[PDB]
């Protein structure tokens, strides 16, 4: 009604006598003060403890009025949550909080809960193939930064297939980003050099991005040392 | 005759930031108030010698 500044206060005056409310927490959550806005957040842990959804809230809010310090301090506490409070984390709770801090706040804080919950909640056995689906599916429902959870649940375990490289590189190419294929190619090839998906995709998305000189640079990186058969000469 | 009746009645049903202060006050009021007969003349349509 027509006031944010009464809004806020009669709300901070009913939930002196609603505890259990998340709307009236997150409402106040957007008091337009930083400090204000962490003391409310602390008064709402000093009201009805942060158990399953206020701890999405701190997270956010972290993304919003802080750095990634204190946003991956967060995580580490929601994670002491996840096992002393006993709520597990969710898939789509993690994927909802990853689309509103990118499309509200910053997106450090969405890759950390990406990464908190594809290494802390979502893993199976040995592989995180289904969280490497999840992560480019919400690649498909958010920014490079639901790509670059994969890439980190991927290519920092030992990486059984390189066909998660290329796939990442071919979305950075998507992107737009060929400094970044290049990374991939370098930690691909010193990880998986396996197949012709570490330098040949790197020199196939040299040679189609418009550069010819550099096309023809990258060509002569790739096949001097040569870390494949005479395709690299072909090409 | 109804709206005789309901005129007499004010349809209430000032500020905001001291309408909280109201608020606040109220809320400091409760927390310290928190601490056989039935059957006569019944006609019965059966003869009284009927009754064994």
């Amino acid at each position: 009604l027509e006031e944010p500044e009464d809004a806020r206060i009669m709300l901070s005056r009913a939930v002196e006598c609603c505890p259990t409310s998340v709307e009236l927490w997150l409402a106040l959550a957007r008091l337009e003060t930083y400090e204000n806005a962490r003391k409310v957040l602390n008064k709402a842990r000093e009201n009805i403890p942060t158990d399953r959804h206020i701890w999405i809230t701190a997270a956010k809010l972290e993304e919003a009025n802080g750095n990634t310090q204190m946003v991956e301090k967060i995580i580490d506490r929601a994670i002491t949550s996840l096992r002393a409070n006993g709520v597990e984390i969710n898939r789509e709770q993690w994927i909802q909080d990853a689309e509103e801090c990118d499309r509200a706040g910053s997106v450090a804080t969405c890759q950390a809960v990406m990464r908190a919950v594809i290494g802390i909640g979502i893993e199976e056995e040995d592989r995180k193939h289904t969280w490497m689906e999840d992560a480019d599916s919400c690649v498909a429902h958010n920014a490079l930064e639901c790509a670059r959870a994969i890439y980190a649940y991927a290519l920092q375990v030992f990486p059984s297939k390189k066909s998660v490289w290329l796939r990442a590189a071919y979305f950075e190419k998507n992107h737009g980003t060929r400094e970044s294929l290049e990374a991939l190619l370098q930690r691909a090839v010193a990880h998986c050099p396996k197949a012709e998906v570490l330098w040949l995709m790197g020199a196939k998305s040299k040679w189609l991005a418009g550069d010819v000189p550099a096309a023809r640079s990258i060509l002569a990186l790739a096949f001097q040392a040569n870390p494949n058969s005479e395709e690299i000469w072909l090409a | 005759l109804l709206n005789q009746k309901l005129g007499k009645i004010k349809t209430l049903g000032d500020d905001t930031a001291a309408w909280i202060e109201r608020s606040r006050q109220l809320q400091k009021e409760k927390d310290l108030a928190e601490k056989a007969r039935d059957l006569q003349g019944l006609t019965v349509e059966h003869a009284i010698d009927s009754f064994r």
